[PDB]
Order: structure tokens, then sequence, then C-alpha cells
RNA sequence: AGAGACCGAUAGCGCACAAGUAGAGUGAUCGAAAGAUGAAAAGCACUUUGAAAAGAGGGUUAAAUAGCACGUGAAAUUGUU
RNA sequence: GCGUGAGCCCGGGUCGAACGGCCUCUAGUGCAGAUCUUGGUGGUAGUAGCAAAUACUUCAAUGAGAACUUGAAGGACCGAAGUGGGGAAAGGUUCCAUGUGAACAGCGGUUGGACAUGGGUUAGUCGAUCCUAAGCCAUAGGGAAGUUCCGUUUCAAAGGGGCACUCGUGCCCCGUGUGGCGAAAGGGAAGCCGGUUAAUAUUCCGGCACCUGGAUGUGGGUUUUGCGCGGCAACGCAACUGAACGCGGAGACGACGGCGGGGGCCCCGGGCAGAGUUCUCUUUUCUUCUUAACGGUCUAUCACCCUGGAAACAGUUUGUCUGGAGAUAGGGUUUAAUGGCCGGAAGAGCCCGACACUUCUGUCGGGUCCGGUGCGCUCUCGACGUCCCUUGAAAAUCCGCGGGAGGGAAUAAUUCUCACGCCAGGUCGUACUCAUAACCGCAGCAGGUCCCCAAGGUGAACAGCCUCUGGUUGAUAGAACAAUGUAGAUAAGGGAAGUCGGCAAAAUAGAUCCGUAACUUCGGGAAAAGGAUUGGCUCUAAGGGUUGGGCACGUUGCGGCGUGCGGUUAACAACCAACUUAGAACUGGUACGGACAGGGGGAAUCUGACUGUCUAAUUAAAACAUAGCAUU
RNA sequence: AUUAACGAGAUUCCCACUGUCCCUAUCUACUAUCUAGCGAAACCACAGCCAAGGGAACGGGCUUGGCAAAAUCAGCGGGGAA
RNA sequence: AUGUGCGAAAGGGUCCUGUAAGCAGUAGAGUAGCCUUGUUGUUACGAUCUGCUGAGGGUAAGCCCUCCUUCGCCUAGAUUU
């Protein structure tokens, strides 16, 4: 809803922050094993609890 | 050529809905090009978008069968469907003619034709149920004035 | 018309986000946290439950200050600086 | 810190990996799957067909019957001869 | 090739780092079954199916590729208790622009709530923040081995107000009482109009205001004997001292009924502009003609005041109340604008026309009036009435009054609630959806989920049916018309013979006028039962409002009146306005509530008095409850 | 024990009405059906033509007879003690 | 595959309904105006009636006829024995 609390507000920045793919440099790097981001999240997938 | 975010900008700049609005099917490239609210109102000047008519809904129909019940046309028994009080109400009818009587009482006792007297008596014979109309009162008003004549 | 029809009405919350450790446990009405049992001075366990009080014994998270005492001790605790040394 | 007539990725701790993680439940709590190119990326320059994904040539390598859907590559089941 | 056998040995191919024979030792040591455990894979099978919510067609453009992409033109649906315009809970970027291979959108896809890269939420006035409710928890104390249980004003030494400071240190009053959390629908200080963006706005830009708190100077007011004048009165005026202590008012309250005033919407007539139709008709049909917060001024029910004294009782509501405890009447005071006029304000907004202009840019002329109607719809205010063995919150906050403490001028003084002037107003939310795709049901599920606004016609009507503004054209498609189905229907003659059983269907139905039994707790039964009428056109009759009334004196730019009178037009004249009811003639393939909408009825038995309630998902009942009665 | 009014409560008769029936016929829309695209599940020891006999006293398989010819489409409800 | 051919129209026949649009009238219950006051006095409104009119409309989609009406089409393309 439009009515929200800071705390809430704080929560939603940083879950947003945290659903983008990985940069495409760290898959040169020697001895890497890293393919994918997997935990990307969508809003239509799955439900973040608050 | 997608067309849709221009029809959305010329509905709100002409205050109208989205079916209301007209884009020029020969300058569909240069609609094209206007991604601003300014460059719609330039078109809108020059004549390649403008906003179409209301659809035709007219009265006349309407008020023509109003004036041919204004002589009885349309009032019979075949064209009733509410009840007789669901049409016209008794207590509407009773309401009109008591402050009908009671205007008529004020009139006379303040020129002078009757007094206070004849007034109070008048008065509780129109509360009762005894004067059909406003003739009916007048009548018994002269014949009551032409035996206190003698 | 319960089931289908019943799952419809639910848009309301028992539990909030505890102030405490963190989780989607604070009671609304009760104010008393499912997990941790805030807001009492001690923390809930039980020990009819060994996978819980695993999840979260010491360890598990940074040991801001606890995981420098190992060094301090083996060095006897000692205040001063090396020697010579500039400063 | 040192060891073993212990186990060798469906075994050994639930976890050899961004594992008490992803995910489920209003909640207390429940809780996985997933290791191996090559000594060295030398991870295929160029030409040609195709809208593209790709194919055919031509290259690297001891080996592409090792091409990142990557050591070896069994059975159930399937295609051609 | 060897061995009775479990097995052992060799040849050919693939492959890339370790492995075996013999004697002893040791064990988590030998699989077809356990509706065995984990993983992988078949037949069925290109099979069942992808059929609720009325529906699509033509041309052009884009593109490798178009039924489900965009433009224009046709045809349709939702039909103001909407498929429209906004919100609360819940979600969390789903919002906007540009681009795009795969995967997702149970057909396709150049499109997307999907995928990639960037952007977007602006407040002293809208909320939270302040107050208390049902309730929850600290303090004094008492239990309990203890985690902790009770307790909320109690069996408690429980507070706050002022004055100088040499400079904080020091003085002086009052005292019965003394915590916090708890409402984005309860209580509550203050903002309106126009414009602006791809995406925000009562928050940005322009204009015009308001509230609270804090400092303060001019003008005016009061006082020469100290704290204002006027009115018989209700009370009025720009001001017009007022401590402790106390009294009162506001906040502050139910449901229903008819009636009256105001704003908005609907409807009718005229005028200026523009548009549609025009074989024929139509002085025709449709659209625009607006005025905010904040102020000034004149008014508007109830009620109150002065004079006077009522029975031949009067006044008076749709609805019988009021008056010697003072009516009628005459004259006044006052609560209450969403009323009239003015400022704001035409400079705005809207509708036409004529020139410029690649763009950058625009420029200039006109107009923006006047009336009526109503048991109409919606909101709001007022005076009345009915109902109860039911009588319909609290606190914060603001004001008046009783009292008279302290203080003050005669050249100045003034703690004058009057006018104008100076300064400031922190923190968090604000995008978008609110649902046959943004919430919950495993999902883009025919289910479920709290509100505000509400047009024309028919009609008693928020009934059904058709239309305007606004919004959709989205649910895999093309061709053919077998059986059996699901949904919609009609049948000659007979009329329940069918069947456990009239189950399903058919028949009746609006309105006006006649007519209406047994029984009965006298209220009912009752729409009992049973009959007749209903279209179109041309006429006739009835039911209302406003304004006028003749002399004789004096004043007033036909005067309007201060009067002295006379009189009741045997009720006349002019103008204005909707509807509701009754009667007659004529007319037609005897039809007319012509669609929609819309009760089958009667004679009896069993049982519960009635209205109400329950087994969410097989039983709605004779079961439960109920008023009354009796017992402890 | 009676009882007016009330009832989506159980029962019997009468009038009107009708495809419930004699006795069945016809029409409309959506399916099924054919095509393009997309595309599952239940179930499955091995399988799938009969008559009799004996047998755990009702055979698809055994014994003696009848017979018996590729690959297939729309329906159907006897059996598979489905 | 040149035909007594096939197709699209049209004309006639046969059937179904029931007298079209338009114009006119010494028709029409009546009403309201204007004049020389009429033997039909005129101007306007009027459900309906009468004439042109057994008319107009439809007619094979599984009706009939047309060498005696008009316009078009034709000795292939592919696969197999
Ligand atoms: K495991
Ligand atoms: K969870
Ligand atoms: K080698
Ligand atoms: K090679
Ligand atoms: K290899
Ligand atoms: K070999
Ligand atoms: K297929
Ligand atoms: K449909
Ligand atoms: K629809
Ligand atoms: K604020
Ligand atoms: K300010
Ligand atoms: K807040
Ligand atoms: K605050
Ligand atoms: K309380
Ligand atoms: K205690
Ligand atoms: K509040
Ligand atoms: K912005
Ligand atoms: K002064
Ligand atoms: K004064
Ligand atoms: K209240
Ligand atoms: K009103
Ligand atoms: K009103
Ligand atoms: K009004
Ligand atoms: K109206
Ligand atoms: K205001
Ligand atoms: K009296
Ligand atoms: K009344
Ligand atoms: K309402
Ligand atoms: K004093
Ligand atoms: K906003
Ligand atoms: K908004
Ligand atoms: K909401
Ligand atoms: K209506
Ligand atoms: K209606
Ligand atoms: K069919
Ligand atoms: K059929
Ligand atoms: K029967
Ligand atoms: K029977
Ligand atoms: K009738
Ligand atoms: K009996
Ligand atoms: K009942
Ligand atoms: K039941
Ligand atoms: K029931
Ligand atoms: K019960
Ligand atoms: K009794
Ligand atoms: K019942
Ligand atoms: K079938
Ligand atoms: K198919
Ligand atoms: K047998
Ligand atoms: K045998
Ligand atoms: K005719
Ligand atoms: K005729
Ligand atoms: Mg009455
Ligand atoms: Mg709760
Ligand atoms: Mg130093
Ligand atoms: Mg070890
Ligand atoms: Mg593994
Ligand atoms: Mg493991
Ligand atoms: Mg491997
Ligand atoms: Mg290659
Ligand atoms: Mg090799
Ligand atoms: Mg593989
Ligand atoms: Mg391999
Ligand atoms: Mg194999
Ligand atoms: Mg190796
Ligand atoms: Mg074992
Ligand atoms: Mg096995
Ligand atoms: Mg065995
Ligand atoms: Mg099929
Ligand atoms: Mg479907
Ligand atoms: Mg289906
Ligand atoms: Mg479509
Ligand atoms: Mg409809
Ligand atoms: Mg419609
Ligand atoms: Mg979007
Ligand atoms: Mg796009
Ligand atoms: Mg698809
Ligand atoms: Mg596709
Ligand atoms: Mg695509
Ligand atoms: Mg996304
Ligand atoms: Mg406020
Ligand atoms: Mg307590
Ligand atoms: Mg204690
Ligand atoms: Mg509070
Ligand atoms: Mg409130
Ligand atoms: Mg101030
Ligand atoms: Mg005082
Ligand atoms: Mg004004
Ligand atoms: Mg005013
Ligand atoms: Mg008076
Ligand atoms: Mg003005
Ligand atoms: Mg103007
Ligand atoms: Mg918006
Ligand atoms: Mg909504
Ligand atoms: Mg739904
Ligand atoms: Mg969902
Ligand atoms: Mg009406
Ligand atoms: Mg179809
Ligand atoms: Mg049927
Ligand atoms: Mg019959
Ligand atoms: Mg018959
Ligand atoms: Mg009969
Ligand atoms: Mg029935
Ligand atoms: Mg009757
Ligand atoms: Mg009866
Ligand atoms: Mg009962
Ligand atoms: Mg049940
Ligand atoms: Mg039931
Ligand atoms: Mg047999
Ligand atoms: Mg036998
Ligand atoms: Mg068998
Ligand atoms: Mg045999
Ligand atoms: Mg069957
Ligand atoms: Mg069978
Ligand atoms: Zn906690």
């Amino acid at each position: 809803p439009s009515h929200k609390t800071f705390r809430i507000k704080q929560k939603l920045a940083k879950a947003q922050k945290q659903n983008r793919p990985i940069p495409q440099w760290i898959r040169l790097r020697t001895g890497n094993t890293i393919r994918y981001n997997a935990k990307r999240r969508h809003w239509r997938k799955t439900r973040l609890g608050l | 050529v997608n067309l849709r975010t221009q029809k959305r900008l010329a509905a709100s700049v002409l205050g109208c809905g989205e079916g209301k609005v007209w884009l020029d099917p020969n300058e569909v490239s240069e609609i094209s090009n206007a991604n601003s609210r300014q460059s719609i109102r330039k078109l809108v000047a020059d004549g390649l978008i403008i906003k179409k008519p209301v659809t035709m809904h007219s009265r006349s129909r309407a008020r023509e069968l109003n004036l041919a019940r204004r002589i009885g046309r349309h009032r019979g028994f075949g064209k009733r469907k509410g009840t007789a009080d669901a049409r016209m109400p008794q207590q509407v009818l009773w309401m009109r003619r008591q402050r009908v009587l009671r205007r008529l009482l004020v009139k006379y006792r303040a020129s002078g034709k009757i007094d206070k007297h004849l007034y109070h008596e008048l008065y509780h014979l129109a509360k009762g149920n005894t004067f059909k109309h406003k003739r009916a009162l007048v009548e018994h008003i002269h014949r009551a004035k032409a035996e206190k004549a003698r | 018309t319960k089931g289908t029809s019943s799952f419809g009405k639910r848009h309301n919350k028992t539990h909030g986000l505890c102030r405490r450790c963190g989780r989607r446990s604070l009671h609304n009405q009760k104010k008393v946290c499912a997990s941790c049992g805030y807001p009492a001075a001690k923390t809930r366990k039980y020990n009819w439950s060994e996978k819980a009080k695993r999840r979260k014994v010491t360890g598990t998270g940074r040991m801001r200050y606890l995981s420098t005492v190992p060094r301090r001790f083996k060095n006897g605790f000692r205040t001063g600086v090396p020697k010579g040394a500039r400063g």
C-alpha cells in the first residue's frame, strides 16, 4: 500500500538492489566456478516475507 | 509503426477519450516523431490530429409523446401499470385541497367579506370533509350571507 | 465452503518482524516473539530440539570481538609497543 | 596438533560446491539437488550458405572417438543400414 | 578353449594410469520379488482433449514470417447495483522510454504485467505524530523450589508553582491522588483556482489566502475626581484592567415517519456562433454559453422583548396543539447562507474567424446572454411526531461568568481580547494495481475479498429491454452437418391410462370496475372462489396562481403616502402553468398489460403455536430456541 | 384433549393444464467428426476366438474337437470373476 | 477433349403471401382561421377509406423450360502400371 513505515521501505530498497545479474568480468578469472545468479527473485514467482 | 503513445497523449491534450482521437492515415511517419506534449500540440494546430464529434441522441420522439398526452392521447386503461394511488397518491390530493381552502378564508377575512366568527366555523367545516373544491366553498359563503342579511 | 472460498478472506497478519532476532515471528497482539521469546531477558531454547539449538549457537555469526581473544591470550595480554618503533 | 587393517560422491556429517543455503509453513519448525575439458585456452582466425539459431569448408591439439550440453560412457528405450 | 556347476583363460574394437597369481589374516562380502528405497525410461498415443461470459470484416504500413501488432473505415457488447472514474487491506517496481536470439504468454507473435539498459514519488495547510475507548503492561505490596503468578490505587513518607541571584548555592506559597502503550473509519488549529511532465502534484510554477508560536513599533481607544458609551427592554458598538479559589457552556452522540428552505443533476421556451439531414417535410436535430477558497454588505424558520387585556372564545398544522403562568394584533431584538450584490475576476477558462510559420515561432479580431417548471433524483439544514421492562462513549483542547488580589495619569500613563506592521514552522509516507492477468486459493484458476460518485426512453420502480459519455472488440483457429449427447423449442386425437410418487414441463399472472363461503382467539380467512374491460384518431368536462379595485384634505418628482371616511362589486377583468381523472363519436382481417415484466385454485387428515436457529463438503425437519407456566 | 393464523414439513381426492404415457416425429446452437498447431493421465506377470472335459467343485494358456489370412476407421457397453 | 457440352445471368412456367412506394379524391368522426356568406366558399390538421392494383415481394439453395436471349471456358498439370 501507499501507506508505509520506514522499516518496510528500507527492506524493499535492499531487495531490488540484490536482483541484478553477475558482471561479465567475473567469469574470466582463474579458477572460477560461478555461472549465473542462483538467488534471482521475481514478484510473480516467490513471495518475500515482509 | 506503433502509435499507442501518441494516441494516449492526444486524448490528454484534447481533453477527450481515446475513442474520439483521429490520427491522419497518410501522415503516420510524421506523427510517429512526436514524443512530447509540445509536439502533439503543434500537430493539432496544423490539422493532422483532430477531435471527432459525439454520436447523435435526440429527444424528438420523447417530447412529441409528451405533447400528445397533454391533450389525452396515450392514457387509456391499456396503458397503465401502477395502481391509482401510485400514479396520484391520495395524501397529495388532500394536502393540496386544504392549502387551497385555507388560502381563500384568509383572503376573505383580511379584505372584510367575512368576520372572525364565520371564519372559525368555516375553518373546522373544511377540516371535515364538507367542501369538495373551491367552487363549493364560495357558493356556501354566498348563501350564508344571504340568510344573515335577513 | 471450507477450502477455496474461505482462503480468499486472508488479508491480515498474525506475526511481524522481531526487533531482536529478525524473523517474522513477533505476535502482533501479544507482543511476544515465538522464536527468541522477546521481550524476556533470556533467549528461548529447549533441549528437545538439537536442530534449533545449532541454527543459532555461537559461531554462526560474525564473532566481532570473541574471535580476537585467542591471539591476545597466546601473547599474555600484554600492552605497549615493540621497542624503538616510530610514533 | 598427530594418527588409522575406517568411507570413496545414492558412500562418509543434513552440507567435499555462494549449506543450515534455495524452497515450504501464520507459527513452533521442516529442509534438498548439485565434484572430474586439456600439460598448456592453444576456448576455432578466415571463406561461403542462411532473416537468425546454425551448417559446410578451413584451423589448434598427442587426441575434438576431449568443443565448455566437455575423462571413461553400461542397461532400459529409439533412428538408419 | 577349459570346468558336472558357481566360474576361469584367450582373440578383435574403444580407452588412458594403475593392476594381478600363491599361503595366511580380516569383513559394512554374492539379489528377481519385500503394494521394497533413489534415479532414469516405455506401451497407451500424435490418443483424451484445447466447446461458459452473443463477433467479427476491408485496405494500407512494418517485418524473413501477421486471425490474435499499429492507422483509417464498417459491424457489435458493457448499458451508470458498468467491462466507467477513484480509494482501504494485501503486493513491491509490476509505473515510463528505448531495444531484444532463446525460455514464459497450454495455437502464433514483429506485441507483453516476460527479457536487457536507463529514468521516475518534492507539503507549516492531505495523513501519521496529539487524546482517550474495549484492553495490555511498569511502580507499592502478597504468592511460588523456580521459569514467573497476582495486583493498577492499594495497609506507600509517591507532587508543582513563584521570586531575586553580584554569580547556580538562597528564599516563599499550594497539596486528597499518584505511570505508560493502545484508532491512517472515533475526537481534532490552518489552502483554493489556473497552468505544467514520457512518467508527480490540494506537494512543482503563477496569482490570491489562512493557522500556531515568538518578538515588537506606529495609528486609534481610556484616564485631569482612575479601569468606555448607547437602548424602557430583548441587546448593540473597532477597542473598553482583573491573581487565588469556584460555577457553567462547547467537544458530546439512537432508530424510523411525513412536511418545509438551500446547493448540484434532469426537463421546457428564446437568442448569438458551429455542425448533421434536405427526392419530399421539418422557423428543424445536436454541441458550448463557466465563476473557487477567503472577505464586505443586505436578508432568511425557532426563540425573546415592549404596549394591551380575550366567551358570540380565538389563533392555527398534511398530521390538535397554543393562550389571564397573558392569546389575537401593532412594533422591535437575535442564533442560522450551500441566498442577492460587490472585491477575488476576466487579465482566467471555453467557442468561432482571419493571417503567419521548414523549424525557431506565432500574431490579431469577435462572442462568452434571458426566462420557466416539479408528489422529479442526490446531498445538506429546520420545526414537528412515534418506539422502549431497549433511553442510545470517554479524554485531550477552547471560551464565558462569580470574586476583587495586584497595578496605574495630568503630561504623561496604559499586562487596551482594535487596525496595520517583523520572524519561523523540523521528521516519515506520496510511483502503480485494487482484480474473468498486479491480493488469497500450488497458476495469467468461471471461486473469494471493505467503500465513494451514478445520464436519456418505456414503466409504480436501482425490474427487464434499447441508447449517450467513458471503455472493450480479450479468451487456439479453418472446413463439414452422421449416431449418441448437453442447452433451447413446437406437435394431430385422447388427457396421468406413465410412475414408488404429477418428478419435469404446461396452465395463471399488470391495471380499472363488479363479486366473495365455512371457520375464527373478532385482528383475520381474502388477491378466497367467480366475471367484464384495455389499441389508434378527433373532441368535450373538471381539479390552480398573481395582479387591480370609490371619495375629501396636506406633503413628495402618473406622484408614494399622513389621514377623515364610504363599501363588500348579487364576484368581475387581464396575464401565467404542469400533470391527474371522467365521458362521446369515428376507425381495423375482434386486434390492443400485442416484446419485456408477471399469483394455478379447492375439500380434508398427521404434526410444530407464530417470526427466528443448526450438522462449511450426502439429512433444514416433526429437531433447537421462544413468550407463557411450575418447582428449588 | 382441542385449536384460528402460519409452513421450500409427511399424506388422500377434485377442477384446470400439459409429450409422463398410447407412439413417436421434426427444427436451432455447441460438441463429437476431418485438418494445421499443441499435447497429458489411469492402468500393464505374459497375453488376448470358441464348445465340452477334468481341475481349488465357473479356463486366455492344459486334454479332445470346431477352426484359422496383411495393415486398418467410426461406435458400443457381453466379458476381461475390468 | 467442340458437345443435344459446362458455368454465370436473364426471360417464361409453377408455387407462397395477400393488394407495394407515389400521386389523386364531391370519401372521412371532427377542429381552428379568413372572406364578397357559399348549395362543393376557400386555408390548415386528421386514425382511416377508395382508384391506378389478384398488385408488389420471393421463387432452388436437392422446382420445370429456353439450337427459339446475353457473357465466358475448353484437346492440360502431376503420379503410376
Ligand atoms: K544428503
Ligand atoms: K516462508
Ligand atoms: K604420446
Ligand atoms: K582434427
Ligand atoms: K577423451
Ligand atoms: K583389445
Ligand atoms: K503433434
Ligand atoms: K464466448
Ligand atoms: K463481450
Ligand atoms: K506535516
Ligand atoms: K512558509
Ligand atoms: K509516520
Ligand atoms: K510531531
Ligand atoms: K482502560
Ligand atoms: K515476585
Ligand atoms: K485518528
Ligand atoms: K518529477
Ligand atoms: K494613542
Ligand atoms: K470607546
Ligand atoms: K462519538
Ligand atoms: K430537502
Ligand atoms: K433539492
Ligand atoms: K434544486
Ligand atoms: K427529468
Ligand atoms: K477553506
Ligand atoms: K381564553
Ligand atoms: K400525511
Ligand atoms: K446514499
Ligand atoms: K481593582
Ligand atoms: K503522489
Ligand atoms: K496517486
Ligand atoms: K488498496
Ligand atoms: K428511466
Ligand atoms: K429501467
Ligand atoms: K449437429
Ligand atoms: K448430432
Ligand atoms: K398417475
Ligand atoms: K404404489
Ligand atoms: K388481462
Ligand atoms: K381425529
Ligand atoms: K420458522
Ligand atoms: K442439512
Ligand atoms: K426450512
Ligand atoms: K437442532
Ligand atoms: K401452557
Ligand atoms: K418447512
Ligand atoms: K469420441
Ligand atoms: K490437429
Ligand atoms: K468347467
Ligand atoms: K500337457
Ligand atoms: K399503394
Ligand atoms: K387492389
Ligand atoms: Mg390514508
Ligand atoms: Mg488476531
Ligand atoms: Mg610521540
Ligand atoms: Mg584423520
Ligand atoms: Mg551424484
Ligand atoms: Mg552425500
Ligand atoms: Mg562428469
Ligand atoms: Mg566449425
Ligand atoms: Mg584418446
Ligand atoms: Mg548428454
Ligand atoms: Mg564424454
Ligand atoms: Mg540398447
Ligand atoms: Mg590423466
Ligand atoms: Mg550387507
Ligand atoms: Mg534389481
Ligand atoms: Mg527369492
Ligand atoms: Mg482429438
Ligand atoms: Mg478455452
Ligand atoms: Mg471441454
Ligand atoms: Mg480476436
Ligand atoms: Mg445484455
Ligand atoms: Mg446493448
Ligand atoms: Mg508498461
Ligand atoms: Mg516494447
Ligand atoms: Mg504458446
Ligand atoms: Mg513460438
Ligand atoms: Mg517475441
Ligand atoms: Mg523484469
Ligand atoms: Mg490536518
Ligand atoms: Mg503484570
Ligand atoms: Mg513480589
Ligand atoms: Mg498514544
Ligand atoms: Mg479521524
Ligand atoms: Mg502571529
Ligand atoms: Mg472576571
Ligand atoms: Mg462572485
Ligand atoms: Mg454575503
Ligand atoms: Mg405576533
Ligand atoms: Mg464581480
Ligand atoms: Mg475570454
Ligand atoms: Mg496515474
Ligand atoms: Mg476497483
Ligand atoms: Mg479471479
Ligand atoms: Mg497469486
Ligand atoms: Mg413516467
Ligand atoms: Mg471451431
Ligand atoms: Mg432435449
Ligand atoms: Mg398433443
Ligand atoms: Mg389439439
Ligand atoms: Mg380435459
Ligand atoms: Mg415441479
Ligand atoms: Mg382473483
Ligand atoms: Mg382457505
Ligand atoms: Mg415451526
Ligand atoms: Mg450437509
Ligand atoms: Mg441440504
Ligand atoms: Mg470356454
Ligand atoms: Mg464341471
Ligand atoms: Mg484369464
Ligand atoms: Mg488344440
Ligand atoms: Mg461406453
Ligand atoms: Mg465389460
Ligand atoms: Zn525474536
